[PDB]
DNA sequence: AAAAATTTTTCTAAGTCTTTTT
DNA sequence: AGAAAAATTTTT
DNA sequence: AAAAAGACTT
């Protein structure tokens, strides 16, 4: 009856291996069915009535009037196309978004928000009490006999897609998930969650090699969504510790990796030399590896996808980086590099136009395969974990007061980690 | 845009590094990890003279 | 008592990276 | 991963 | 080989 980290010689299972013996859970909490308000809009000055389905999607946009999205052309265009797909099932006069007046619905929404804000403390407790009753059968599962919290058991409600940065699909409708969209993953001998009356699940499976309880395919881009356990669960904890244990194992292999890529700087093989500069960047600067993105995604880059436009070669072996990375967070840094790397970068860019790739002969697959030659499980993301953790360690050890003064000291050592990682909040 | 300290503590720093230093300098855990992030890292709480 | 500021939690988007399919 | 909502603490 | 599917972390 120990906890799993006080256990003597436990084998933690890895991704794709057998993860559980038994799994029981109650499925997913579906948001409430749409409740129409019957408020019209006005098109080119004339009142216009809507089916509940049209009205729901109109309301999604109308309600976003004060948001920056509402005034973005791509957002407005994608909304209108989505809305018209619904509207075009019947006869209607809607041809241009500019001529749609959503004001009665907006005003309805402001009345509903005021009514919600001005309920009593006792009225907002009988509401919080009724919802937590509703969620209670779904907050927990039983994984190998142990009770674990489930994280995202509430199915995503429909809405206008909120893409980060310059996402080409921002405003597009994310449609309502039905039971028929959802695959249940559960134990062979468990009680199967009952679908809502009149509906069925997509499928019920019993895959012991995965950690998810339910899955659906999202309508915006077909992205697979999963109900998984809370971070407090042992399956998350164990994979979380194993992750930090590989960063620690990298600490000991690091010197040998650097001597290896420094020899590759002098390679006449173009792939090898490019591979070397990329692993130099990932090591020293903790860049993400940068997988290729589709035409229906925002244009962002990491290491392997940097383009000529993203770096600028300055006088004293200094490289100026300027690019949007994951989440369209800007990375700006002036970096003094090895002269051998700076010269390689001149080679990698010399007669190329700004939109061309710097590492045109290197992809993340090749980089991560090479890394497996140094250490099992080693991949580019591990350097980032290694860099963040080793940066805090070093600071505590080479820069060692009141309980509050010692916290300001922590905040500052944390800030150095966050700067290296380029973590930002608006 | 400001520097964000949460992401690295939540995902990137070995929590045993934080827990070791907090016990060796008698700083309460509760002023670094919230209730929820403590429940994320129970395998790290016991924080012993830890060398990453 | 209210308002403001600040921290925490919830939400879901956006990455990584291995396996499977073509 | 950061945005936003929600909760909590600090200021007035 | 290359692309897509798939599952997991951030
Ligand atoms: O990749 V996470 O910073």
């Amino acid at each position: 009856d120990l906890n799993w980290w006080e256990q003597e010689n436990l084998r933690i299972a890895m991704k794709g291996e057998r993860r559980w013996e038994t799994l029981a859970h109650n499925g997913v909490l579906f948001p409430p069915e749409y409740e129409p308000h019957g408020i019209p809009i006005f098109y080119d000055g004339r009142e216009f009535k809507m089916t509940p389905e049209e009205e729901e999607v109109a309301t999604m946009f109308a309600v976003m009037k004060e948001h920056d999205y509402y005034r973005m052309e791509v957002f407005r265009r994608n909304f209108f196309e989505s809305w018209r797909e619904i509207l075009d099932k019947r006869q209607h006069p809607i041809r241009r978004l500019e001529l749609c007046d959503f004001e009665p619905i907006y005003q309805w929404h402001l009345v509903q928000r005021e009514k919600k804000l001005s309920r009593t403390k006792e009225e907002k407790k009988a509401i919080k009490e009724k919802q937590d009753a509703e969620a209670e059968p779904y907050r927990y599962c039983v994984w190998d006999g142990r009770r674990e919290q489930v994280a995202n058991f509430r199915v995503e409600p429909p809405g206008l897609f909120r893409g980060r940065g310059k996402h080409p699909l921002m405003g597009k409708l994310k449609v309502r998930v039905q039971p028929e969209d959802i695959t249940i993953n559960i134990g062979e001998t468990a009680e199967v969650p009952v679908p809502p009356a009149g509906h069925k699940w997509a499928a019920v499976q019993h895959d012991h090699t995965v950690t998810w309880l339910a899955m659906w395919r999202d309508s915006v881009a077909g992205n697979m969504k999963y109900v998984m356990l809370a971070p407090s669960s042992s399956v998350k904890g164990q994979s979380d510790m194993v992750k930090f244990e590989k960063a620690r194992k990298l600490k000991d292999k690091v010197d040998d990796i650097r001597a290896s890529y420094m020899e590759d700087f002098k390679s006449n093989d173009l792939h090898v030399a490019q591979r070397a500069v990329a692993m130099y960047f990932i090591d020293r600067l903790a860049l993400r590896v940068g997988n290729e993105k589709g035409e229906d995604e925002a244009d962002t880059v990491g290491c392997c996808s940097l383009r000529v436009e993203h770096i600028q070669l300055m006088p004293d072996n200094i490289v100026r980086f300027d690019f949007l990375g994951k989440d369209s967070i800007r990375y700006q840094n002036d970096v003094a590099v090895l002269p051998e790397v700076y010269a390689l970068l001149q080679r990698f860019t010399r007669r190329k136009s700004p939109g061309m790739d710097i590492f045109d002969q290197l992809n993340p697959t090749q980089l991560n395969d090479h890394l497996k030659s140094f250490m099992d499980g080693l991949s580019a993301k591990v350097f980032r974990t290694y860099n963040a953790s080793i940066t805090l360690d070093r600071w505590f050890k080479e820069k060692p007061w009141s309980t509050a003064d010692k916290l300001a000291y922590f905040n500052k050592a944390n800030t150095e980690v966050a700067i290296l990682c380029n973590h930002q909040k608006s | 845009k400001a520097v964000s300290l949460g992401t690295s503590k939540i995902n990137y720093i070995d929590p045993r590094i934080i827990c070791s230093w907090a016990k060796a300098q008698d700083v309460p855990i509760n002023k670094i990890f919230s209730a929820t992030i403590q429940k994320k890292f129970p395998w790290a709480m016991n924080a012993e003279n830890f060398d990453f």
